[PDB]
């Protein structure tokens, strides 16, 4: 059946809007958190790979 | 092609050549007068009281 | 033996300016000596509204003098009121450079447009509560560039393919096409009686056409760069443009000749934009010096200086009123004079 | 086959209901933060385009 | 081609069992935040096809 | 269609896994909120009838 | 879709990309809650029999 | 960027400035598109060929 792969991305809070606007190809959201802020947020990305 | 573009040319530049050509003074004059007059639609140059403004 | 036809055109364009320089017969300078200079002016920013999170491109007021539009970089309009200083819509959108926004003068049509090469109309009026997409103008294959509205079914596009059109909204396809800009686009204006509209030019020329007809009827000349801004005084006889190499030309219609120029010595950067006040006694202008300054029209004198920004400035606008001044940078901050 | 686009828009409090309640047509919603609480949020937005 | 709808809805902490359990008939459930003795917030859907 | 029923159950920070790890069949997992410590949690079921 | 397992694991702060990006065959990812700094995470698989 | 493989070794950067490449234990190069439409960052072509693990790149030109 179907497959997925994970991966973990940091950024302040300066440069989220430019990284999630421009997201890359056949990749999809996760949660959104919010550590030790000021900012230091933690984004989780997800992309499916069938055969 | 550059024959096109000749044909342009004599086309338009010829309908600019038949224009009217007038006197400078007078325009300057006329420009002057308009912002002479008009002096009393300018909040910027001439201050009005905190009461007018509404962006305060 | 087309060699014949450039020297005959060469002798044409000869003739032509030797008619024009006879009739040129008022220097201002030694008439406008008599009359006094304005005094000294200090202004205070007032609102400092924030809400973008992206680099500015863009503003407009509309006719109410109370709202006016923005277009961020990543794809985003806000309609902002300047009495609080709160968002009353926010549309996302769909392409990522936006470069350019216009509001329509009735109130219920904004349009869109930038690098992706489609004009986008936006129904603020809805009977349901939603906002929605009602058309959009395809057909020109450039990076749009600007768009005003002749009114509530006209707009004017200036494509960048070297191509300025208007459309019909109803039937989506072109009714007029205008030709012969040897250059690139990146600017117009509407004369204050909606019958003419003048273009900027790369290559430093200027244009006016006819809107019902489409002729190009003058012509003018004299920078050595790109035309970036074009604007007009009130009494609609004269227009007034800027350039990358620190020079302010104003011209006259009737004249066909530089009547003044407005340059100073120290200053290296470029021009993006210019306005008149109300009466057209002062001339405003932008500079990417991270700063902002306030020009007199008649004696090309600086009145003063305006505290500047933490980045580049791109935009600036002055109410038809004449009670309000909003610029805004690359910083992501609008700020409001009075 | 799918594609995505994602949008960050940002909202102080008080003008919360009046932005959620009137989104636009075919824009969906992922999920609210709250970032520097009067208070401030963000909230990711998704539209599904194919071809 | 289907559409959605989306409400705010604002329930303090002993208010929170009886509206969750009790809601209508059609309506989805979305997200649940802590807003600011506690006070809560809550969104949810609808889908209108047809 | 389908419909949906939803509970609220509280848990302290020690009883998180045994209930977790133990849960029933036919009920999801939606959501885990943060109130020693206090949780939130919310489940689903869906009846078709 | 007839049934699901809900496990929960705890990790600190410097081992959240290790164990994300090296997850088993077959778990997904639900949830991350903030309890330096501990996490907790929920994970799932579908037992179709 | 992220990547779908999880073990990188090489790197490199092109001349020109607009192109970027990867390899590892996956026995595959990819060539990565820095500058296109919009903003984004897509695949642009992905090399095969040899069976062992990659251990360095370098571009002799665009």
């Amino acid at each position: 059946p179907v497959k997925h792969v994970y991966r973990v991305l940091q950024c302040q809070e300066e440069e989220l809007t430019q990284m999630v606007s421009t997201m890359s190809d056949g990749w999809k959201f996760e949660q959104l958190v919010s550590i030790g802020s000021q900012a230091e947020f933690l984004c989780v990305v997800s992309k499916e790979l069938h055969n | 092609a550059s024959i096109a573009q000749a044909r342009k040319l004599v086309e338009q530049l010829k309908m600019e050549a038949n224009i009217d050509r007038i006197k400078v003074s007078k325009a300057a004059a006329d420009l002057m007068a308009y912002c002479e007059a008009h002096a009393k639609e300018d909040p910027l140059l001439t201050p009005v009281p905190a009461s007018e403004n509404p962006f305060r | 033996e087309l060699d014949q036809l450039r020297q005959e055109a060469e002798q044409l364009k000869n003739q032509i300016r030797d008619a024009r320089k006879a009739c040129a017969d008022a220097t201002l300078s030694q008439i406008t000596n008599n009359i006094d200079p304005v005094g000294r002016i200090q202004m205070r920013t007032r609102r400092t509204l924030r809400g973008h999170l992206a680099k500015i491109y863009a503003m407009h007021w509309g006719t109410d003098s109370r709202l006016l539009v923005s277009a961020s970089q990543d794809g985003k309009l806000i309609i902002w009121d300047s009495y609080t200083t709160n968002k009353v819509h926010a549309i996302p959108l769909r392409s990522s450079w936006v470069m350019t926004c216009a509001y329509a003068p009735s109130g219920n049509y904004v349009a869109c447009g930038g690098l992706d090469n489609i004009c986008s109309i936006y129904n603020l009026k809805t009977r349901e509560g939603n906002v929605r997409v009602s058309r959009e103008l395809a057909g020109h294959t450039g990076y749009l560039s600007c768009c005003r509205f002749l009114d509530d079914n006209q707009i004017v596009t200036s494509s960048g393919d070297t191509t300025c059109a208007l459309w019909d909204i109803e039937t989506g396809q072109q009714t007029t096409t205008f030709t012969g800009h040897t250059g690139d686009v990146m600017s117009l204006s509407l004369a204050p009686d909606t019958r003419l509209f003048v273009s900027g030019a790369c290559d430093a020329s200027a244009k006016l056409w006819d809107v019902r007809e489409g002729m190009c009827r003058q012509t003018f000349t004299g920078h050595e760069s790109d035309i970036n801004a074009i604007c007009f005084f009130p009494n609609g006889n004269a227009f007034a443009t800027g350039s990358d190499d620190a020079t302010c030309r104003l011209f006259d219609l009737r004249a066909d000749q530089e009547l003044m120029t407005y340059s100073h010595d120290n200053i290296i950067c470029g021009i993006t934009s210019v306005s008149f006040s109300k009466s057209g006694r002062l001339l405003l202008a932008g500079y990417d010096d991270f700063n902002c300054n306030v020009w007199d029209a008649l004696k090309a004198d600086r009145a003063g200086v305006l505290a500047g920004h933490d980045n580049r400035v791109s935009c600036l606008g002055v109410t038809d009123d004449g009670m309000a001044v909003a610029t805004g940078s690359w910083d992501s901050f609008l700020k409001i004079w009075n």
